[PDB]
């Protein structure tokens, strides 16, 4: 969700160096969200792998 | 006088035409802007244009 990504709901640009820096931002956005995913998707192979070895 | 007034006539063209050089109400010679920035990276890095008045 925005605010675990550090955008805010009521984020946006007024004018173009707040735009300039709201690259930034949404990068560090898109970074931080592909590493949480990564995160998830490694743990939910190893409950996979943890259920073929329970059966 | 004759040439004088056409002299001023020319003046005067000249002032119209550097007026009309806008591109989607922005210009690069009519003097309304030091400078323009366009974009160079997906960074945000900008490349640079200074601007020359006519």
């Amino acid at each position: 969700t925005l605010t675990g990504l550090g955008l805010t709901a009521s984020s946006t640009f007024t004018t173009a160096a707040a735009a300039k820096t709201m690259i930034g931002t949404i990068d560090t956005a898109l970074q931080t969200a592909t590493n949480k995913l990564a995160s998830l998707g490694t743990s939910s192979t190893g409950l996979d792998t943890h259920l073929t070895f329970v059966g | 006088n004759a040439l004088k007034s056409d002299f001023d006539s020319l003046r005067d063209q000249i002032t119209k035409a550097a007026s009309n050089a806008k591109f989607n109400g922005v210009s690069i010679a009519n003097g309304s802007t030091a400078k323009l920035t366009f974009l160079a990276n997906s960074d945000g890095s900008g490349f640079t244009v200074t601007a020359k008045t006519l």
